């Protein structure tokens, strides 16, 4: 059959991999023991895109999380389901990385990659053929990128016929409590946009703005921020896992999205968020699921679209719909804004429909979107770069290490040539 | 009723309660059970002061299916046929946990 | 509310106002619970229990109820611990009291004493994961100690 | 279908709206939770004019609450059905209006107007096809006024093709405690004469004399007033939403209303009033109910019309009646008094009716009559306005927002412009 494998990295990986799981877990209904309390026939059918199945019963994932830290793994374990997790499977080191991308990418993955190697060619071959990998890290997480950059660029010629998903959390425009996040970042993403195919972009303000706009709990938990970037990432995964007349597969997604080979960088959209009074006060239909859907706050990922143009569009939705009721949202949407469109691109959109739809609401919706929204954010990245090389301050530390400066230049030519490249082809 | 409450008179210019929800069919078989669900609402919220699966049958399934129920693999040297049959009793009871 | 669809508990405070006869309905925001920001359920003021079956002379078309229909109004005497009560188009269940409350009621309407019933919801405990039984390579002590966490 | 969608401003018009708002609802049986006790075919058949329908068997208002004070807001949410309406349209803000007209239409403006308009578009794009909006709000209220002028401004241009209702209730002719009100009731009055095309205005003190004529209860509350004034523009809107012979369209009204563009303001008046004996002491005969409909004490808007003339005068019916006793009635009222009827246009009654008569009285009706009676109320203001101009006294707070008196001359000019034509068409 077909299948994917999970990659946890970084404590934004420890984060979210535990949050995910466990939600995947309480989607096809398994308890923490690990024992299933049949609910579903079709979970039961199509549980095995994810979890492999032992002797007893239990449901493993076909995850692998990776750290350098041993006290967040053991707060993981702490956590309800770390029973859903594997000794062997823990994979970690001895030391702490102080989050530095060069200590990441030079020295301490000369001890652990090879292990993480070891681990994934082992289940590789306990799977059949995957479609292929998943990667939850943050690009300016110190342990994350260090980690990440290597094992993509070692399994990428490892495999060079798979998809890779990477996800990553952009570094707050206002707020890192990290200082040399930019010279991670920079760094980091010119191997990036060298070697993947597809990246989720997202950001914790727009987290923060959309708790203050419907969470309406005043103080959130970063736990309950990972819900809902789970619940997203989760939704564009629900494809795969489910019968209905819709179109799974993510290379479907990738040719249908896709316009040149070096674009990656989407933004996620999410389907209702609904709130104390809403529960009783929202009449959930068609309509008004795309109006909340296509809003330029309910959107999480960066920043407004509107001051640049979307070139394509594509929506999973999940319930008991008809086409005909979303062909018309399209159309009538479409006509509104026969302007923020491209004539260069007509009819950019694209859908995907499930009949099975997440537990505890009934009609929902996911959206993806590629539009001309990204300038600004590696524009203020860059900008901040040239301030802080202005000066090469802290410069000590990866000098010590042993990375030079032509390899911030030529970072550096790289991304302005990715500011270019975006700029021509939409202006 | 009146004239019908089991249909409102093709092309009603009005309009109805329950809207959405069970939805996508013919008509007049719409009205009748959206009917229905205004009277079941109805009575629920009176309730005046209360405190006062075909994938398989008998015979198993077809070759080459897909999908991993419980086992099979630990257990095998029979026909395909017979497995799956076998497995639709044995799933009563060692791998019960199907339902 | 679990009668409704998407229903739930709550739990509130009435204040009977002596001076005036008049009643309320207050408010618990603890916290992270989605509710807005709001004091109140229903202000202060008067709450007409049983009328008159005539008021078409008098409709709610025109001046709402007065002396000239009210059969009788909510009176102290009908507040009970141990019963519900209707209000509004909603039944509530009493179940506490306040010490200065069930000595008041103990001498002024004469009110023998109603404790106060459990309303909470409760849950069983879960138990720890024990230990695989002895593979028979290992030791029956240590291998305890190993295999935990 | 073919809808409308409210709008109220202004505190008065906060009290205005929850009693009208409560009035429907009780006529149209739903409960004080919002699960409504299914009894009449009819009020269930035409309810998506105004309620909205979503889960649960609950009809939400399609009423927006404008605001700047939190304890109106809060007390008119705490009232009998405040949970009725929506948390999504209780769009509010912190600061005082400081009852200073200025403040409420410049600087506070621009902060409200984006989130307002972001809400009304939201309902408008919900909806199908407006007949218009009632904007219901006090020329002499100063959040009310400030507010209204930048909301009808804007609505003006975007849907042009629609009904921009006004309801208004005019200053006092003795008292009223704010002593800053000439100077903003002329502030709005120069845009809604501009912008509008239909206005009903109503004072005070005429409620207050009815009080004493007919409802004779010696201690009455703004609620009553507000449930009186519920009980016009309710009969108004009656025609719509039930089956019957009549014209319902409010542009058939208006079109039959207004000969001239400029003349925009008319003076209500209303059907039986009934004291304690007389509720079975009185002769429910249409000719008693024609002859207390015009009699002079039973209008409540300006004054007595025995000054000025009659132009236009409609009166719509309810109940179980038949076409030739108004007929008639309308005949004897014409011979009665022909010479008060203007020789520009005879012919000037207007009528239709519908047959469902209100719960607890069958017959009934309202009555709308534009007739040249407004002269005292605003040759009167304009004699204040020009008497505390004379001196520019209490005009600091003015100029500190930066205001000009040019504004007050041209607006003055066009009031003036009015009071000369409306004196010239019918002498
Ligand atoms: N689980 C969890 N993750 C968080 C929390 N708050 C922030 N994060 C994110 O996790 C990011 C870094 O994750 P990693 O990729 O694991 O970073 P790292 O390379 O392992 O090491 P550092 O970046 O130095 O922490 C931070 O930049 C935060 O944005 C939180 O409260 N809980
Ligand atoms: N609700 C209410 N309003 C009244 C009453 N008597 C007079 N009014 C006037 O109606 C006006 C309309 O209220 P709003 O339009 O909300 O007034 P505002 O914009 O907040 O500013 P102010 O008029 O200075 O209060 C009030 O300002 C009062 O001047 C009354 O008894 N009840």
């Amino acid at each position: 059959m077909r299948e994917i494998v999970h990659l946890q990295a970084g404590q934004c990986g420890n984060q979210i991999g535990a949050k995910f799981w466990e939600v995947i877990s309480d989607e096809h209904g398994i308890d923490p023991t690990g024992t299933y309390h049949g609910d579903s026939d079709l979970q039961l059918e199509r549980i095995n895109v994810y979890y492999n199945e032992a002797t007893g019963g239990k449901y493993v994932p076909r995850a692998v999380l990776v750290d350098l830290e041993p006290g967040t793994m053991d707060s993981v374990r702490s956590g309800p389901f770390g029973q859903i997790f594997r000794p062997d499977n823990f994979v970690f080191g001895q030391s702490g990385a102080g989050n530095n991308w060069a200590k990441g990418h030079y020295t301490e993955g000369a001890e652990l990659v090879d292990s993480v190697l070891d681990v994934v060619r082992k289940e590789a071959e306990s799977c059949d053929c995957l479609q292929g990998f998943q990667l939850t890290h943050s690009l300016g997480g110190g342990t994350g990128s260090g980690m990440g950059t290597l094992l993509i660029s070692k399994i990428r010629e490892e495999y060079p016929d798979r998809i890779m998903n990477t996800f990553s959390v952009v570094p707050s425009p206002k707020v890192s409590d990290t200082v040399v996040e930019p010279y991670n970042a920079t760094l980091s993403v010119h191997q990036l946009v060298e070697n993947t195919d597809e990246t989720y972009c997202i950001d914790n303000e727009a987290l923060y703005d959309i708790c203050f706009r419907t969470l309406k709990l005043t103080t959130p938990t970063y736990g309950d921020l990972n819900h809902l970037v789970s619940a997203t990432m989760s939704g564009v995964t629900t494809c795969l896992r489910f019968p209905g007349q819709l179109n799974a597969d993510l290379r479907k997604l990738a040719v249908n999205m896709v316009p040149f080979p070096r674009l990656h960088f989407f933004m996620p959209g999410f389907a209702p968020l609904t709130s104390r009074g809403s529960q009783q006060y929202r009449a959930l239909t068609v309509p008004e699921l795309t109006q909340q859907m296509f809003d330029a706050k309910n959107m999480m990922a960066a920043c407004d679209p509107r001051h640049g143009r979307y070139l394509t569009v594509a929506a999973v939705f999940r319930g008991r719909m008809s086409m005909k009721e979303v062909d018309e949202q399209m159309l009538n949407v479409q006509n509104k804004n026969s302007s923020y469109f491209v004539e260069w691109i007509p009819n950019n959109v694209k859908t995907a429909v499930c009949d099975i739809p997440p537990r505890g609401l009934k009609m929902s919706a996911t959206f993806i979107g590629n539009s001309t929204a990204i300038q600004e954010l590696f524009k203020r990245i860059s900008e901040q770069f040239t301030a802080m090389f202005r000066r090469k301050a802290f410069l000590h530390w990866y000098t010590g290490e042993g990375m030079d400066e032509m390899e911030f230049t030529e970072a550096e030519s790289n991304m302005n040539d990715l500011v270019s490249e975006y700029q021509q082809y939409q202006d | 009723p009146n004239l019908i409450q089991r249909k409102a008179i093709s092309g009603y210019a009005g309009f109805v309660p329950r809207f959405a929800w069970v939805m996508g069919m013919n008509y007049r078989d719409g009205v009748t059970q959206a009917m229905d669900d205004f009277d079941k609402n109805q009575f629920v919220f009176r309730h005046p002061v209360c405190a006062l699966t075909t994938i398989y049958r008998s015979q198993g399934l077809i070759p080459f299916y897909m999908g991993f129920i419980p086992s099979m693999q630990d257990n095998y040297a029979l026909t395909f046929g017979n497995s799956t049959r076998r497995a639709y009793q044995k799933e009563l009871d060692r791998r019960s946990h199907t339902l | 509310d679990t009668d409704s669809l998407f229903g739930e508990c709550r739990h509130y405070i009435i204040h009977y106002y002596l001076m005036d006869d008049t009643v309320e309905i207050r408010e618990v925001h603890e916290r992270n619970n989605g509710r807005d920001p709001f004091p109140l359920l229903m202000n202060r003021q008067r709450m007409p229990k049983v009328l008159v079956e005539n008021a078409k002379n008098f409709p709610k078309c025109v001046l709402e109820i007065s002396d000239q229909e009210v059969l009788e109004w909510y009176t102290a005497k009908d507040f009970i611990v141990g019963k519900p009560l209707t209000i509004l188009g909603r039944t509530f269940f009493i179940y506490d009291c306040d010490p200065f409350t069930r000595q008041f009621y103990k001498d002024k309407f004469g009110m023998p004493d109603l404790p106060p019933v459990d309303v909470t919801k409760k849950e069983p405990p879960p138990v720890k994961q024990e230990l695989p039984p002895y593979n028979g390579y290992g030791l029956i002590e240590d291998s305890a100690q190993n295999c935990f966490a």
